[PDB]
């Protein structure tokens, strides 16, 4: 029963998934390309999501869709087998969809 | 107690616990002793 | 210059007990005076700008006659009050926050 | 769905996967499946694996375990019990046979019984019950 | 025997008009007025605005939580108590 | 209202904002926001949007030759396209 | 207008800062008091007879 953000902070490092569908290898590969573009750029996101689609576009799909965030709300349509929804540092949340 | 922990003992056992079903029937002849042992100190 | 009378009453509200902060956010939700930080200030008038909104609509269509110059939220550890003034040229829904736990 | 069914379903999975994996491998099955005296082949576990698992892990865990219980229970609370009681041997027909509950007190022996109760149960005063005065029955 | 007591207490000093309990959806139980034109009104308005400020206060650090909540308009002061179960309402002119 | 970004023909860029903000008068939460501001214009025009509804939200996206617009309300922010 | 709003929305919330100041509404004697003081005579209880 920690009592402030601080060790809340300290014990949250775990990238938990909030919902998926995704094969295993599918979700191990997209899980760690994407703690590493939050940990590669804290600041500025929108070069996170750059380089997060832009791998996925040349590899995976020629359509793809990457949110990232702190506090937002959405409604999508996707083709299933193809979501991922993960909270990455304790704060901070991508949403993936092709 | 004499007269209402046994009887409200007496109305907790449960009989049948959990073919080879005839173990039930071996485990119901102890608990029968029971109530009756239960069933004489209230009488 | 009344730019000292408004700086005074700064430190007036806030030389109360406990008054952790006081800002003024206006119609258009950006902050104009401050005592924060500048992010915990964009999302207090951020939410503090649609929360009253709501609260003014909700009371205008419970009774058409009557609008508040009033709201007061609370938690377990701070009394966060807003004050709006809804007129024309002007509508400066300050917030204070406070808390008589402190000192 | 409900909050007691989340219970029995996280004692069900710590009894499959018993050594404490976090995910059902085909051994601990075969386990589960052994204690229950059915050793079948290694190919047809892999079906049956391979149709329970989506993820492609080749093991399943516990969304795929209430996946699976979610939808046998569900697709297929009060109304059964009651129902097939005597008159659900009926099939709405609401006319049952007083020789079904004379082989009912036949068969369990029981001491001391009158059968005054379906005569003073008799709702449309005919002889025989309904099944909405089943229930006002029970 | 307290909570009516309470109730009875509430509903006659000098400013109360009206005391109601509403439950989570909806459904306004045990409420005190002499005609229901006005009861809906108050039970399907006043607790989006009890969760949405539990939404404001909450946003900021989520230790934190929301507990009561006044407004106080010219004619009326609408508090509301906010809790899991339910919402209540007290309405009194000061 | 205030528009930062949009590629797209400006009478529809009207009803994209007659259609948010009467959303945003009307319901008092944002995730049935964002799901009437695909709706109905989901009903209006085409068979396929997506919209986004919240503040300080990081994306990349790939547009649409004339269907792409990023509202800015009230410090509330929505993006929508095709 | 604005100096003159600030200054009137100043006045009316130090009222109301003094309310809160004032007496604490909002505070539950004996939250948590654990020490109970309680009834501990003896007890003769009889569980059976063994004759």
């Amino acid at each position: 029963q920690f009592e402030d953000m601080e060790a809340f902070l300290r014990v949250a490092k775990y990238t938990l998934v909030k919902f998926t569908d995704m094969h295993v290898e599918m979700k191990e590969e997209a899980m760690d390309i994407c703690i590493t573009a939050v940990e590669k750029y804290p600041n500025d996101a929108e070069k996170c999501t750059q380089m997060i689609k832009d791998q996925m576009d040349k590899k995976f799909g020629a359509p793809w869709h990457v949110v990232v965030g702190k506090g937002f709300s959405y409604e999508i349509t996707y083709e299933v087998r193809n979501l991922l929804y993960i909270y990455v540092g304790g704060r901070t949340a991508v949403l993936l969809w092709k | 107690n004499r007269v209402d922990s046994n009887l409200g003992a007496i109305s907790s056992t449960l009989l049948v616990e959990l073919e080879g079903f005839v173990e039930q029937n071996r485990f119901q002849k102890k608990q029968a002793e029971l109530l009756a042992i239960r069933n004489e100190e209230v009488r | 210059v009344d730019i000292a009378a408004v700086d005074e009453t700064f430190k007036r509200l806030q030389s109360h007990k406990g008054v952790l902060g006081i800002i003024v956010i206006n119609a258009e939700g950006i902050a104009i005076r401050t005592t924060f930080d500048n992010d915990l200030t964009v999302q207090y008038a951020a939410l503090v700008s649609h929360f009253t909104v709501k609260a003014r609509s909700a009371v205008r269509k419970l009774d058409g006659d009557n609008d508040l110059k009033f709201l007061r939220i609370r938690s377990k550890k701070h009394e966060i009050m807003i004050a709006p003034e809804f007129e024309r040229s002007h509508e400066y829904y300050l917030v204070v926050v406070q808390d008589p736990s402190r000192e | 769905l409900t909050d007691e069914e989340m219970d029995m379903c996280r004692k069900a999975f710590a009894m499959f996967d018993k050594d404490g994996s976090g995910t059902i491998d085909t051994k601990e099955l075969r386990t589960a499946l052994s204690a229950l005296g059915q050793n079948p082949t290694e190919e047809d576990m892999f079906v049956m694996i391979s149709q329970v698992d989506q993820d492609g892990s080749r093991c399943i865990e516990f969304k795929e375990f209430v996946r699976v219980i979610q939808i046998n229970k569900q697709m297929s609370a009060d109304t059964l019990d009651a129902f097939v009681a005597l008159g659900g041997n009926l099939d709405k027909t609401g006319r049952i046979l007083v020789d079904k509950l004379r082989s009912i007190c036949e068969e369990f022996e029981l001491t001391v019984n009158v059968d005054r109760l379906v005569k003073d149960a008799d709702r449309d005063l005919n002889g025989f019950l309904s099944y909405d005065e089943f229930r006002a029955l029970l | 025997s307290d909570i009516e007591s309470t109730l009875t207490r509430i509903q006659g000093h000098k400013g109360v008009i009206g005391v109601i309990i509403v439950n989570n959806q909806g459904v306004p139980l045990r409420s005190t007025f002499e005609h229901d034109a006005m009861t809906k009104q108050y039970a399907d308005l006043v607790p989006g605005l009890a969760d949405l400020a539990r939404n404001l206060v909450r946003d900021l650090d989520p230790q934190n939580d929301l507990e009561f909540l006044r407004i106080r308009s010219h004619k009326h002061e609408i508090m509301v108590a906010a809790k899991d179960d339910f919402v209540l309402l007290v309405i009194q002119d000061p | 209202a205030v528009i930062k970004n949009a590629d797209m023909s400006e009478e529809m860029q009207a009803d994209a904002v007659d259609c948010a903000t009467q959303a945003l008068e009307k319901y008092n939460i944002e995730k049935d926001i964002a799901a009437y501001i695909k709706k109905e214009f989901d009903r209006k025009h085409n068979p396929t949007w997506h919209c986004i509804v919240g503040r300080n939200f990081g994306s990349y996206v790939t547009h649409e030759t004339k269907h792409f617009i990023y509202f800015y309300l009230g410090q509330v922010a929505i993006l929508l396209f095709k | 207008d604005y100096i003159r709003t600030v200054v009137q929305l100043g006045s009316s919330v130090e009222d109301l800062i003094k309310q809160n100041n004032a007496v604490d509404i909002y505070q539950e004697y004996f939250t948590n008091v654990t020490m109970d003081h309680t009834s501990e005579a003896p007890h003769v209880k009889t569980v059976t007879v063994f004759k």
